[PDB]
């Protein structure tokens, strides 16, 4: 009855189709209705209960084709429903959630590396373009909190970021926060506590297992505990507070593990592994 | 730097392998 963990897409051999749900209380997994195009680098959230799967690339024997599909699935029936598509494709996008509204961030298209944004209204089915952020970013983790969407990290074509920054929409305007600690392009973004938390994710030479937290009101990064298993491309949500992270490449492996964090006491727990391994999906929460 | 570079950096980690990007 309890809320769900669902993953969707990914990596592995190809780019894949997969929306599985996860129930923590039990370590229990339900594979739902496949997404109706493969893809892996796409990203989750979800509004209205219903679960939104945005952007991506098809990495298939066929071609690499970057992906600006919108597709909405409801758990209540299990099916999924196409969306408008955003203004371009955006592979290796960043998604947060403000006011109901969808806001996509970055990612790529081919050899263009966006600094674009946009956002989704569902009530009209509509999407339109705000302001660009201050860096172009893919494989850039998002997080939103008190109303602001943070964009954290990322790739910028050319070098690997420890940079971030911060969304304010009543303004419409970007500005460059404090810089992480390490360099991580494909980590793991999300909020817990008035804090964002950046974990794993890759430097432009090794998968990270370290885990920084930005605290809003000291304006710092600081460590936490390191997760037992470094990780790019990982998917990452908040359930009952606490931590979760899935799946990801290693440098060695694509991980089917999935591990908790426990703020309290500041410990990660290895709890019941994907059903396969892979890198590069979308993750939500309801 | 070719634009198979470019494509297969977007998803190096993702651990996609380069090979995935050339097509003849």
């Amino acid at each position: 009855v309890g809320r769900l963990i669902y993953t969707a897409g990914g990596y592995f051999r190809q780019s894949l189709s997969y929306l599985e749900a996860y129930n923590p209380s039990n370590g229990s997994w339900l594979r739902l209705a496949d997404l109706q195009v493969p893809r892996s680098g796409l990203a989750g959230c979800v509004v209205g209960g219903l679960l939104y799967a945005v952007g991506g690339r098809n990495n298939s024997p066929d071609g690499n084709t970057d992906s600006s599909a919108l597709d909405c699935y409801n758990p209540m029936t299990n099916q999924w429903s196409p969306c408008a598509s955003m203004s371009v494709p955006r592979n290796r996008i960043g998604v947060g959630v403000i006011d109901g509204h969808i806001y996509a961030v970055g990612g790529s298209h081919g050899c263009i590396h966006h600094s674009s944004v946009e956002r989704y209204e569902p009530e009209r089915d509509e999407w339109h373009l705000v302001a660009p952020m201050l860096t172009r970013r893919i494989g850039v983790g998002v997080a939103v909190l008190n109303r602001l969407l943070y964009a954290v990290g990322g790739f910028d074509g050319t070098n690997r970021l420890n940079s971030a920054e911060c969304y304010y929409p009543e303004r419409n305007e970007w500005r460059m926060i404090t810089p992480m600690n390490t360099i991580r392009s494909g980590a793991g973004v999300c909020v817990l506590h008035n804090c964002i938390y950046a974990a794993g994710g890759y430097d432009g030479q090794d998968q990270l297992n370290s885990v920084e937290r930005y605290d809003v009101e000291t304006e710092t990064w600081t460590f936490v505990a390191p997760m037992r298993h470094h990780r790019s491309a990982l998917g990452i949500t908040v359930h009952q507070g606490k931590i979760y992270v899935l799946g990801g490449y290693d440098g060695h492996t694509f991980l089917d593990s999935v591990e908790c964090y426990d703020p309290d006491s500041d410990t990660w727990s290895e709890v019941t592994r994907m059903t396969s391994g892979r890198s590069g999906v979308g993750v939500a929460v309801t | 730097m070719d634009l198979i570079d470019i494509l297969w950096r977007q998803d190096i980690d993702l651990g996609v392998s380069r090979e995935v990007f050339d097509f003849s």
